[PDB]
């Protein structure tokens, strides 16, 4: 596998988001990933709507605000046949009546696929040869909370009780030696003002730390 | 999760 990868540099991601106070951090997860993989298929990058998500797949087991689960959030997508585009369906950060409209429709899934739990080196193949991958991590910190620069690494990192979903969009090392100093570029969707531009480097390859391989899975276009 |  390459010794990193940024799919940012490769178009693949949209500008950072943030959730607000609605606990949605899933679907700017799922969202981030069918972005990346819609744009792997057609060649155009658009924004898709977390509200849509939110108001919409309950029936799939999440609970909008109050928390839900990116597999849950692919699952919608291909059930339903369709996902609005943010421009056409707005995110407004609370539980709202599901207005899913087919002709605001930018994107679709046939499923998903599942990386090993807790594999770190099928993560890393997952993020080489497909792209973006939805992630669920232990962000239940105030070292997170206030995350600057640097790798990440928290001792009270959990790699089983998780919070927050989010997204790898690539991989990397610091210094010259690809084999250490590892890193999984992560977007967060807490706004470009969170850590380095929206952004933080996990350690990599240091036991799954913070549960960065627990359950991660990407949509299927 | 949010951002405290
Ligand atoms: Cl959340
Ligand atoms: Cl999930």
């Amino acid at each position: 596998l390459p010794k990193s990868v940024d799919w940012r540099k490769k178009g693949y991601v949209t500008p950072v988001k943030n959730q607000k106070q609605c606990g949605s951090a899933w679907a700017f997860s799922a969202t981030g990933a069918l972005e990346g993989q819609m744009f792997r298929k057609t060649g155009k990058l658009v924004s898709l709507s977390e509200q849509n998500l939110v108001d919409c797949s309950r029936p799939q087991g999440n609970q909008g605000c109050n928390g839900g689960f990116m597999a849950r959030a692919f699952q919608y997508v291909k059930e339903n046949g369709g996902l609005d585009s943010e421009e056409s369906y707005p995110y407004v950060a609370v539980d709202e009546i599901c207005k899913y409209r087919p002709e605001n429709s930018v994107a679709q899934d046939t499923g998903f696929t599942v990386v090993a739990p807790g594999k770190e080196k099928a993560l890393m193949k997952a993020v080489a040869t497909v792209g973006p991958i939805s992630v669920a991590m232990d962000a239940g910190h105030s070292s997170f909370q206030f995350y600057k620069s640097g790798i990440y690494f928290e001792p009270d990192c959990s790699s089983k009780n998780l919070d927050h979903g989010v997204l790898v969009v690539g991989y990397g090392f610091e210094g010259a030696n690809s084999q250490n100093s590892k890193y999984w570029l992560v977007k967060n969707s807490w706004g470009p003002e969170w850590g380095s531009n929206g952004y933080v480097k996990i350690a990599k390859d240091k036991n799954n730390h913070c549960g960065i391989a627990t359950a991660a899975s990407y949509p299927n276009v | 999760q949010l951002r405290q």
